[PDB]
């Protein structure tokens, strides 16, 4: 004859939560950049022999 | 009419370059046996995929 209960008190738990983060960054562009593909020297030849 | 008309061109090249990189990842992880646990410290980026 006996009746359940209509729920089940439940224990609570508390979370607590940390996230931490650090970023660093350095960036370095220096000096003198110079050509590196020239035009080199020519030569041309031409005749009529008749 | 007998002839020729004929020449050269040329160039000139000097290029020189070094490249060097270095990279360590050192992530850790903790779960529990028969568990499973992922990590991803990154970005997401977009894609254009349907069906």
């Amino acid at each position: 004859l006996a009746t359940p209960s209509p729920f089940d008190m439940e224990k609570m738990v508390w979370l607590d939560v940390n996230i931490l983060e650090i970023r660093k960054s350095v960036l370095e562009n220096f000096g003198v950049d110079w050509s590196k593909q020239i035009p080199g020297p020519f030569a041309a030849f031409g005749k009529d022999f008749v | 009419n007998f002839g020729i008309i004929t020449g050269v061109l040329s160039t000139i090249n000097f290029a020189l370059s070094n490249g060097d990189a270095y990279l360590i990842a050192n992530p850790q992880l903790s779960a529990r046996s028969g568990g499973r646990t992922d990590f991803l410290a990154g970005g997401q980026v977009p894609i254009l995929q349907a069906l």
